[PDB]
């Protein structure tokens, strides 16, 4: 019986991180930039070089 | 435009969370705007508008009015045609008229000759209009003290180079690099 929960935890614990992955991979999707700061805007913040 | 890509970035000021410039906001405050009638002066008839301004540059003048330039148009009416602007071919009427329509479309010459009226005066290309041009702008140059040709050979040599059958271009233009 030990055996098999095991072995069944595993699966469960694997089916579980895939999806957590796929989630996190979903959250991934979505644009993670829309706007920046004032100070990084302004101020010519780097060049191309 | 775009090629379908990522959105734009913007500039912000409460990301974080409006807890960290609580105190660079809270100590300021905001000049007040007004909706405001303003007259543009690049507008030769004084009309009036209104647009959003800070009520402290009331009324001032139109940033805009710089844009507003225009390139000159040469002048006649009952001698100056006759004397210095001499033509044989085009009259008064014909050559005050493309004038006119040459302000109008601010020497666009494509879009003048696409306007110039063919039912009013006959028919005529654009490299005529502005040869002709050429030598109105010459001729007042003179009182006030590349080439057209080759321009008609350039229509003419594009116009045979695209109509060119398909089967003919892609022989020609292999033709074209093999030597």
């Amino acid at each position: 019986a030990v055996m098999t929960a095991v072995r069944a935890w595993e699966f469960w614990n694997l089916k579980t991180l895939q999806e957590r992955e796929a989630r996190l991979r979903l959250e991934q999707e979505e644009a993670e930039l829309l706007t920046y700061t004032r100070e990084d805007a302004y101020s010519m913040e780097y060049v191309y070089e | 435009s775009d090629k379908k890509d990522a959105p734009p970035l913007l500039p912000s000021d409460t990301g974080q969370g409006y807890r960290t410039v609580k105190a660079k906001l809270g100590s300021k405050k905001v000049r007040p705007w007004k909706w405001m009638p303003f007259t543009n002066p690049a507008r030769k008839d004084g009309a009036m508008f209104f647009h959003w301004r800070r009520a402290a540059e009331e009324g001032k003048d139109y940033p805009f009015a710089r844009f507003n330039k225009t390139v000159q148009v040469p002048v006649y009416s009952e001698q100056e045609y006759q004397l210095y602007l001499h033509d044989d071919a085009w009259t008064k009427a014909e050559t005050d008229h493309l004038f006119d329509l040459s302000r109008r479309f601010d020497l666009r010459f494509v879009v003048i000759h696409d306007r110039y009226d063919h039912q009013q005066f006959k028919k005529r290309s654009v490299e005529d209009l502005k040869e002709r041009y050429y030598h109105i702008c010459a001729k007042l140059a003179n009182v006030r003290a590349f080439d057209a040709g080759h321009e008609r050979r350039r229509k003419e040599q594009l116009e045979r180079l695209y109509n060119r059958t398909p089967e003919q271009v892609a022989e020609e233009e292999y033709l074209l690099q093999e030597l």
